[PDB]
């Protein structure tokens, strides 16, 4: 077989291991970014399954890279962890020889490019990860969202989800985003993402995180109850009908 | 077996083929033979002409160490060269140190340890050549062989090459019936000789001959290219005795 | 079955597989199309889209060199990212040492020299990457002395000069139109609509200014990348002359 | 055979590095060797095998001074002890001596010395040593000490114990007789008749090597005049004062 | 040199920084800013060597909010101080060091009390009530020896450096053209704009 | 059955002394372009026919120059050339800055001969897949050297690599005598290396296109016609 | 045959990395560790597995382990493995200590430790480490906290947790009986009623124990840590259900 | 399936076969050796079998002069000897100028069981194939007789043998030991030591020995020699009669 | 204490004509108060007709320019024979020089 190491190509042109990498990115919890006209949109899932343990200092799956842009991924947990620290670093970096804080493609190109260093020469294992990175440029009001897998290369999308049962999500997604016109309430843009997940996250709020970036560095994370006043308002429209 | 894979492996009876089968690649080139006179020596090497568009008196077998070694080995050819560059850098270095041009006997560990060295690393291979050399230095002259494995030593004359034995059975012959010294002169003659008495293994493929040699006396010290007159001389003072 | 799992190993016929397989990575890339005209050069590629999320621009399929070089890939699109890098890094340079463009060939060239950089063991030098690159590239550029030139960047580490030329998942069809239709008079709207019209075919989707890019370079006004509303229409004006004849 | 027992970077299924027990394994072969700690002192010793007696077995130790507190024995590749030895000696200076102008406890060079073998595991291309020691010695805060020292790095301490070919029942033998009160010419004693049972060869005074930890000798110093710096704990007992010990049974 | 003062006070402190920026013969500048906020409620004056200056500022500034994102936590004054006289304290043992002197105030959210460190380009680090860099201590601190008290309102703070740069006035050679005052308190920093406009 | 667990590195001898790997290199050679070089006593010359993809693409190159003195032709790999070609092109810059002298051709022989060995004798990489035939003028007047992979430069009087190369030797094994001795015209020693190329065609003739000449010697300093200009030998 | 589990540079058709699963799996076979978190302290218990009449253990430990003066930790897995760590933890949190002149954060030293363990898990020529660890602590950030990390580089953060030996009945019995501000004389109560039930040995023997625990309040405005003595041990031990 | 290629594999019973094999590669040499002490001289033997007409003897040695104190015989390879021969002759050079005496015999052969231990366990290269054999005459022990292998491994030996025929050699010293009941040989010459071995070896061999079918050094207070080849033939005579 | 540096006098002059130019310079070469040679060129065709000349210590002269001159031919080596355009050449020129930013060549070129 050809499928043993990053590299070798296989008679059709192939370097299957860089491709298994993606294949434990499904095995994570899913993640779906959706932007709005004024605002961008990340959402999760908790793997609420196992608990007996703490909670004040539980991950939220999405992290602050800087004052203006939020990263979230899916996959290999502790191969994560290290991504974000590196983005964060750089983050600080460009600042400190450009005096201007980074763009959001110039982030996740950063990224992606990390990603990809790591699946260039053997005795080295591509991170286990798939990412969304959000937010706003300095000083400008266009809503951003990109995508980065674990073989280095990155994506804008207007919408997008990664993760377990993306396809579902995506399909959903698909029918119901307009690309002419985008959500335009953070509240719908919010209704929007949350309806979604609720058709994997296996009934209850409890099960849902959420985050949302607006411009000007301004970023905020949900609350529970929140969370749960639109699986409310939700439920209702369901058999409502 | 496994055992003739790599080059650093003993087999289980502490044999390293590797090395062997660079022997057998030596054993294969053409005929090299080194000859001890009295006060210096004789080198001679057969070159194999495959073609008639070879211009002649080029390409040649015989390289000189500082100025005063002679130097032919059989094989692989580009191995060849190679190890006399390290052996030219190992000799330069020393006279600039010691001023005294490099001791014959020093100079062949050198070599030695050297080709010793590539029969320790498995990410090497071993020297597919056997050389053959020698000099004039203050306690006269000295002829070497060293081989694949990087073992060697002294000898009255020797030869390797496909068709060695004939080069050396008529060569224990010439000490028998002259046990003290041959001849300064004489040593080329015959060189030229033992090398045709050789090449009937080759005898479809018409050949040239190359001899330098190194004396006390004709030399005088320094080691040079037999061309020209004397050149001829030793061709047909043996290509006579060839009837 | 045996010689083809060493970038460094000759099959008994003097073959390196692995390279070959290199190459074969590409034609799972979309088609891109190039056409030279004594008018200008134009590079035109499938986009093909997973998903009507996506945000087409972000599929860099064409991009620019500097002002007078642009360039389309087909292959793995990070070693893609990587050449594009290195090409770009090139002219720059070369510009601030001799204050003037650099020859459309002579940075083909560089960008050849930089996949030649493949191979890992130590038996001298030192050129860090283990294989060879997944992706072709087709440069069109114009300078002073040869004009517009059009070239084929293969992991190889050679390259050929073309009159018109495809690569991707299509070059096997594409290749042989315009082997029947590329002419030494013929004009930049011409070879817009030729390119147009051979993607369409051997390519698969409707043709739509999405799935579709186009853009070209001229000593006027150097490498600019078509927009879609002039496209669209290059489209509807192809389509039609397709009813009579 | 296993396919994961060849290789120190790899885990088996359940979760055993392997060149280790092999290593391990070339320790549990080599001659039988222990270690008796008592309340005033603590004894290490281990046998001797002639290959001939054409040869000088007195110009090749068995029980090393690393400390003039701590001496160390072994069981298992002899050539890995000899120069494991010589770096456990340097460490110990470069390493504290140097640094608190004074020799380090018992328990911190037995960490210094796993430290070696431990980088002699994590990592491919070098194997671990086929060597386990006993370490004993005394430092002022700690009283007197026994430690064994496995190629897997780890290192424990002792009561009485024993390593090597005849230690099964040897350190059973140990188990019975052994409690906090024996001084130090009982250990010096239950040790004999330990080292008696674990031969095939002889007992004279030249095939068994015994030293021990105990009390200064004001005597083996070399001068005198600075009253703290009083003298060596550790004694490596003579071919002499064996032999007579083994009459009185 | 240039001019930093800096007083704590009930519950706040306070900084003074000279605007003048001077190139030999000319002043290319009377507004210039030499603080720079390292997170919400530390901020930090600094004066010393031309380059060295700003160079070094930015860095510590990067450094502290890389810190607070990722921990999320923010760094307190005593810390902020303490690693800043760490780096400075390597800098003058290195092939070539930054010359800059600092002031650092901020408001200890989890003691609610303001603490100022003044440190010198050596790596002197003290907590005072009261500071001052360069020649700007001869003039000031015999008024601040007899004026100043804990109690003292923000309010009353500024009355007396007031005081002190009237005095900086009528007794140094150097025209500073001015100085730019700023507040650190429970509810962040903000800039006192009106000792500039009077 | 039936394997060879003697060709997978560079690094190992087979039971009889031979190196597989370097010679599946030559064979690579056999399947490039043709090539001839043939000289007298007053110049040498490079003949060479040059191939391509499409109607298309270009003919690629194969003639490469390295001093005013000095040029080489090749078969095989191209890129492998370059580096070569290259290491050549510095060799002969040192010898003329430092020494202000232009280096000899046999000289050149053993440096390519030296640097091709290295990469038979060690681990991890590949020998070079290419063979050149290189000319110049030097104070020996005429000069011409065929280099294989294997390190091995021998200094002939005419030869040709190359698919179907044979014919193409076997008329200059001939013609010998007649061209050894044409001195102080160009253009004939050139319609003879013309007459000793086409030996070798199968496919189609030599056209303006496909062919690339060059020559070396007395009076001629390393010039390459190319195209348009070689139409007076078609 | 053929499986993907030759090392750690490998991705199995499915994304698995066997080779850190493997190590995952060397834990079972380690000596039962609990950590119990209550609303003023934490309980660190352990049970040492190796045994033997004549094994030294009165004085040495080999489970329990202070880091930092306000942070502890529970081992279980490779004794060598887990020493190489706990001195680097220990310098991590001397150099924090150095910097900002403050202790430093119990979860700054998790994370900092568990970086390191991801690291061995991608790249080559590396094993990761065959190690768990329960971390107990307390800093001014978060109050009491504890935490837990395998060799695949992971943590998180429990109210009372389990590694080791038979963790499925440990954890189980604790998943019944804690009650959310449990007191700590009663978390050392519910350490042995829980390691008790999960042992083997004909009756559970101090000599074969190790507790330790963190307490603070108004008093010392600071944390106390304890690492309970041989004494005591056999002590509390008798005070609750041993004869 | 390659325990016994790799020289840093231990077997499922710590064996490492490449150290043995690398053993029975320091047979293949055919050569025998025995060295004995006397009273302040210490003599080795070696017998000197020239195959070959052309090889002049001069250069065919297996004993080398490491200090002007200590000399060296080697059971193996003359180019793998010809290496260790080399290393130990310059520690001898660095370890005097480092440390202001000539270096002991006993001392020389730990640094090269050390030096080939390291060479063996870092896997830095492949074990050399011979026995070094270090004679001299200490000022701290006069006759001294060390002896190192490929394992590491070295002691001291009272007078020793070495080569295809260990026992032989060996037993019968066994048997002459056994009654002078002493550890060493009685006479105040060398000269008849020299003989006692011959004398000693012919015994084991069952064969006559001529002025090159031998070859002998001996150690006296501080000035190692090698025995000439016409001298050989002396004491040959002198002990051929005195039967 | 060693002094890397020398005068040598000369002195050159360059006019640029309205479709041709010139560069001139006297021959005579000295040091100190003495001669050296009453002939010895400080200007001298480089290639692709540009004519180069630099003036000042000797030596650091003569570098400068064969640096310069192997630098067109590498040009070519490079660029497919390409002319170097003389603007093209000062701009390279300047790399040349500032090259040695921080131990400068002591001498006033032109071309």
């Amino acid at each position: 077989g050809y499928d043993r190491a990053l590299s070798i190509f296989s008679p059709d042109g192939h370097i299957f291991q860089v491709e298994y990498a993606l294949e434990a990115v499904k095995r994570g919890t899913c993640a779906v970014g959706v932007k709005g006209k004024n605002c961008v949109v990340l959402g999760c899932e908790r793997r609420s399954t196992l608990k007996l343990q703490d909670t004040r200092i539980t991950p939220s799956k999405v992290s602050k890279i800087d004052s203006h842009v939020v990263l979230s991924f899916s996959g290999l947990n502790a191969d994560s962890r290290i991504l974000i620290e590196k983005a964060r670093v750089e983050a600080q970096s460009h600042r400190l020889t450009l005096e201007d804080p980074v763009t959001v493609e110039y982030l996740t190109r950063y990224v992606a490019g990390v990603q990809q260093r790591y699946t260039q020469s053997g005795g080295v294992r591509p991170f286990g990860v798939s990412t969304l990175i959000a937010g706003f440029d300095p000083r400008d009001d266009e809503p951003k969202l990109y995508q980065t897998e674990p073989s280095g290369i990155y994506s804008s999308w207007s919408a997008q989800t990664i993760g377990r049962n993306s396809k579902t999500v995506r399909e959903f997604l698909e029918k119901n985003y307009d690309r002419k016109e985008p959500p335009a309430t953070v509240e719908e843009c919010v209704k929007l993402t949350v309806r979604s997940l609720l058709e994997v996250v296996q009934t209850g709020a409890k099960n849902i995180e959420i985050t949302v970036v607006k411009p000007d560095s301004d970023i905020v994370a949900l609350s529970s109850e929140e969370i749960n006043q639109y699986v409310t308002q939700i439920e209702q429209e369901k058999q409502e009908q | 077996t496994g055992y003739d894979l790599s080059n650093s492996v003993f087999s289980p009876d502490g044999r390293n083929f590797q090395v062997e089968y660079a022997v057998k690649a030596v054993e294969n080139g053409t005929t090299s033979i080194g000859i001890k006179c009295n006060d210096g020596v004789v080198f001679a090497v057969e070159k194999l002409i495959t073609s008639k568009l070879l211009v002649p008196q080029k390409n040649v077998k015989i390289q000189v160490v500082d100025r005063h070694i002679g130097c032919v080995y059989s094989g692989l050819i580009p191995d060849g060269r190679h190890l006399v560059n390290r052996g030219r850098e190992e000799a330069a270095s020393f006279k600039k140190l010691y001023k005294t041009p490099i001791p014959i006997p020093a100079f062949a560990d050198r070599l030695g340890q050297y080709v010793q060295a590539h029969t320790l690393y498995n990410s090497v291979r071993p020297f597919g050549v056997s050389t053959i050399f020698g000099g004039v230095d203050k306690n006269g002259a000295h002829l070497y062989m060293l081989e694949p494995s990087g073992s060697y030593w002294g000898y009255k004359g020797a030869a390797t090459g496909k068709g060695r034995q004939s080069a050396k059975a008529e060569l224990e012959k010439l000490v028998d019936h002259h046990p003290e010294g041959l001849s300064a002169r004489e040593a080329v003659k015959q060189a030229a000789k033992i090398i045709y008495l050789a090449h009937e293994d080759n005898k479809e493929k018409d050949f040239e001959l190359e001899i330098s040699w190194c004396s006390l006396s004709e030399t005088n010290g320094l080691h040079k290219f037999v061309k020209g007159d004397l050149l001829q001389e030793a061709i047909d003072f043996a290509q006579k005795e060839i009837n | 079955s045996e010689y083809d799992r060493g970038v460094s190993t000759f099959s008994p016929e003097g073959r390196l597989f692995q390279v070959e397989y290199s190459l074969e990575a590409i034609k799972l890339g979309s088609t891109a199309i190039g056409i030279a005209t004594k008018e200008g050069v134009v590079l035109g590629v499938e986009k093909r889209a997973t998903s009507p999320l996506l945000e087409s621009d972000s599929i860099e399929k064409i991009v620019e060199i500097d002002r007078h070089i642009g360039c389309a890939m087909s292959g793995l699109t990070a070693d893609a990212r990587s050449m594009i890098e290195h090409a770009r890094t090139a002219a720059v340079t070369h510009n601030l040492y001799y204050d003037e463009d650099i020859n459309v060939e002579s940075l083909t060239q560089s960008v050849c020299d930089l996949a030649l950089r493949f191979g890992e063991g130590a038996s001298g030098e030192e050129r860090l990457m283990s294989r060879p690159f997944g992706v072709a590239l087709l440069i069109a550029g114009h300078d002073a002395d040869d004009g517009y030139q059009l070239f084929h960047a293969e992991p190889s580490g050679t390259f050929y000069r073309y009159n018109a030329k495809a690569i991707g998942s299509g070059s096997e069809g594409a290749q042989a139109e315009l082997l029947n239709e590329w002419h030494s008079s013929l004009t930049l709207k011409e070879a817009e609509l030729l390119v147009l019209k051979i993607l369409k075919q051997v390519m698969e989707e409707k043709l739509d200014e999405n799935n579709a890019q186009l853009s070209c370079i001229t000593k006027q006004d150097g490498f600019k990348i078509y927009d879609n509303e002039k496209t669209a229409e290059l489209i509807k004006e192809l389509k039609e002359k397709e009813a009579a004849e | 055979t296993d396919r994961y027992s060849f290789s120190l970077t790899t885990f088996s299924p359940s979760g055993k590095l392997g060149q280790i027990d092999y290593a391990l394994t070339a320790v549990k072969q080599g001659v039988t060797s222990l270690g008796i700690k008592a309340t005033n002192g603590v004894v290490i010793a281990t046998e001797k095998k002639s290959s001939s007696p054409l040869a000088m077995s007195e110009t090749l130790s068995k029980v090393s001074l690393l400390t003039p507190d701590i001496g160390a024995v072994y069981s298992g590749m002899g050539p890995d002890y000899r120069v494991l030895v010589d770096k456990s000696r340097k460490v110990a200076h470069t390493s504290y001596k140097r640094i608190y102008g004074e020799y380090p406890p018992t328990k911190l060079l037995v960490s210094e010395v796993a430290k070696i073998m431990q980088e002699a595991t994590q990592s491919g291309g070098v194997r671990p040593f086929g060597v386990s020691l006993l370490i004993a010695g005394h430092d002022e805060f700690n009283g007197f000490s026994l430690y064994q020292v496995d190629p897997s790095g780890s290192y424990f301490p002792w009561k009485a114990t024993a390593i090597g070919k005849g230690s099964v029942a040897a350190k059973t033998f140990l188990e019975k007789r052994w409690n906090d009160e024996l001084e130090l010419e009982d250990a010096i004693h239950i040790a004999l008749l330990t080292l008696k049972e674990s031969v095939e060869g002889e007992f004279n005074g030249d095939t068994i090597e015994l030293a021990i930890i105990g009390d200064e000798n004001p005597d083996l110093l070399g001068y005198t005049g600075i009253p703290t710096d009083k003298g060596p704990r550790f004694r490596k007992l003579t071919s002499q004062e064996i032999n007579d010990r083994l009459e009185a049974l | 040199m240039d001019i930093i003062l800096g007083i704590r006070v009930q519950d706040s402190v306070i900084l003074a920084s000279s605007k003048a920026v001077t190139r030999g013969i000319s002043v290319l500048k009377d507004s210039d800013d030499k603080t720079r906020q390292l997170s919400p409620h530390t901020l930090m004056s600094f004066a010393g060597e031309a380059g060295d200056t700003v160079q070094f500022a930015e860095y510590i500034q990067a450094n502290i909010q890389l810190y607070s994102i990722r921990e999320d936590y923010e760094l307190s004054p005593q810390a902020v101080s303490s690693f800043v006289r760490q780096e400075l304290a390597k800098s003058i043992r290195s092939r070539r060091p930054y010359q800059v002197n600092v002031l650092i105030g901020g408001y200890d959210k989890k003691k609610n009390k303001p603490e100022l460190y003044q440190i010198d380009y050596l790596g002197t680090k003290v907590e005072l009530p009261y500071g001052a860099h360069g020649y700007s201590g001869f003039y000031t601190f015999s008024l601040l020896d007899h004026h100043y008290r804990p109690d003292m309102t923000t309010e009353e703070g500024l009355d007396l450096l007031k005081l002190c740069v009237q005095e900086l006035e009528k007794r140094m050679p150097m025209d500073f053209k001015g100085v730019i005052v700023k507040i650190v308190d429970k509810d962040g920093i903000r800039q006192v704009d009106d000792f500039q406009a009077q | 059955m039936f394997r060879n667990n003697y060709d997978g590195d560079t690094v190992t001898f087979s039971p009889t002394g031979r190196l597989f790997q370097v010679e599946y290199a030559l064979e690579a050679i056999k399947q490039g372009s043709v090539t001839v070089g043939l000289r007298s006593n007053t110049h040498a010359v490079l003949v060479a026919l040059k191939r391509n993809a499409d109607e298309l693409s270009s003919y690629q190159k194969k003639i490469i120059k390295c001093d005013e003195h000095m040029g080489l032709s090749l078969a095989g790999l191209a890129p492998d050339a370059r580096v070569l070609s290259n290491y050549l092109r510095q060799q002969c810059n040192y010898s003329s800055l430092v020494f202000n002298r232009k280096l000899a051709v046999e000289r050149a022989g053993h440096l390519l001969c030296d640097k091709a060995q290295k990469n038979t004798q060690s681990y991890g990489g590949r020998p070079y897949g290419v063979g050149l035939l290189i000319i110049g003028y030097d104070k020996s007047g005429a000069h011409l050297l065929e280099f294989q992979p294997s390190g091995n430069v021998t200094e002939l009087y005419g030869t040709a690599i190359g698919a179907r190369s044979q014919g193409a030797k076997t008329y200059l094994e001939r013609t010998l005598d007649t061209f050894i001795k044409i001195d102080g015209n160009p253009d004939e020693l050139i319609k003879a290396g013309v007459e000793a190329i086409s030996q070798s065609l199968r496919d189609e003739s030599l056209t303006v296109d496909n062919l690339s000449i060059a020559i070396v010697g007395k009076d001629t300093p390393f010039t390459i016609y190319d195209g348009e200009a070689v139409a007076k030998y078609i | 045959s053929r499986r993907y589990d030759s090392r750690t540079t490998i991705f199995s058709p499915e994304g698995r990395l066997y080779q850190v699963e493997y190590a995952l799996e060397s834990i079972s076979h380690a000596g039962t560790a609990i950590g119990i978190m209550a609303s003023d302290g934490i309980v660190l218990a352990a049970e040492r597995k190796v045994t033997s009449t004549l094994l030294e253990q009165d004085t040495s430990t080999e489970k329990l382990y202070k880091l930092n003066d306000k942070i502890a930790v529970a081992v279980a897995g490779l004794t060598a493995d887990a020493e190489i760590l706990i001195n680097t933890a220990r310098i991590h949190a001397q150099n924090y200590l150095k910097t900002y002149n403050e202790d430093i954060p119990v979860e700054i030293l998790v994370r900092r430790l568990s970086d390191i363990k991801q690291g061995y898990t991608q790249h080559g020529g590396l094993r990761p480490f065959g190690v768990s660890f329960i971390y107990a602590g307390y800093d001014d950030r978060y109050g009491y906290q504890l935490y837990t990390s395998n060799p695949s580089g992971n943590y998180t953060g429990w109210k009372a947790i389990s590694v080791g030996a038979n963790t499925s009945a440990a954890q189980t019995l604790l998943q019944m009986d804690y009650k959310d501000d449990m007191k700590v004389d009663d978390a050392i109560e519910l350490a042995l009623k829980t390691l008790s039930k999960t042992t083997d040995s004909s009756a559970l023997t101090y000599d074969r124990l190790e507790f330790a625990t963190i307490r603070k309040g108004a008093n010392d405005g600071e944390v106390y840590q304890k690492i309970f003595k041989p004494q005591e041990i056999k002590d509390i031990l008798v005070k609750t259900g041993i004869t | 399936a390659g325990y016994d290629r790799h020289i840093t594999i231990f077997s499922p019973e710590g064996r490492l076969y490449q150290v043995e094999y690398a053993f029975k590669a320091t047979n293949q040499t055919n050569i025998n050796s025995l060295a004995v002490r006397g009273k302040d001289c210490t003599v080795v033997i070696s017998q000197k079998k020239v195959p070959d007409k052309l090889l002049d003897p001069t250069t065919v040695s297996y004993i080398f002069c490491i200090s002007r104190t200590i000399g060296m015989v080697v059971n193996g390879p003359i180019p793998d000897a010809r290496n260790a021969a080399l290393r130990a002759k310059a520690e001898a050079a660095e370890f005097r100028y480092k440390y202001g005496y000539d270096m002991p015999c006993d001392v020389l052969a730990k640094r090269m069981a050390n030096l080939s231990q390291i060479y063996t366990q870092r896997a830095y290269m492949r074990p050399l194939g011979v026995i070094l054999t270090f004679v001299s005459v200490d000022e701290e022990l006069g006759p001294s007789i060390y002896k190192t292998d490929p394992a590491g491994y070295y002691v001291g030996y009272k007078a020793t043998a070495t080569g295809p025929k260990q026992q032989e050699i060996t037993t019968n010293l066994e048997n002459h030991f056994k009654k002078s009941k002493i550890d060493h040989i009685n006479e105040e010459s060398w000269e008849k030591v020299v003989e006692f071995a011959i004398t000693h070896m012919i015994d084991a061999l069952g064969t006559e020995f001529s002025k090159n079918d031998l070859e002998v050094g001996v150690a006296t207070k501080d000035k190692f020699f090698t025995l000439s080849a016409e001298n050989i033939e002396e004491r040959l005579v002198a002990i051929a009669e005195q039967d | 204490q060693f002094n890397p540096y020398g005068d040598n006098g000369g002195t050159i002059l360059g006019i640029a004509g309205e479709d041709f130019a010139v560069l001139a310079g006297d021959t005579r070469n000295i040091t100190d108060y003495s001669i050296n040679s009453r002939y010895e060129p400080k200007v001298f065709d480089c290639g692709d007709n540009i004519v180069m000349s630099a003036n000042g210590f000797a030596a650091d002269g003569d570098a400068l320019v064969k640096r310069f001159k192997n630098s067109v031919k590498w040009y070519h080596f490079d660029h497919n024979d390409k002319k170097l355009s003389i603007n093209s050449a000062a701009r390279n020129i300047q790399h040349l020089l500032y090259g040695k930013r921080f131990f400068p060549y002591y001498v006033h070129t032109i071309i």
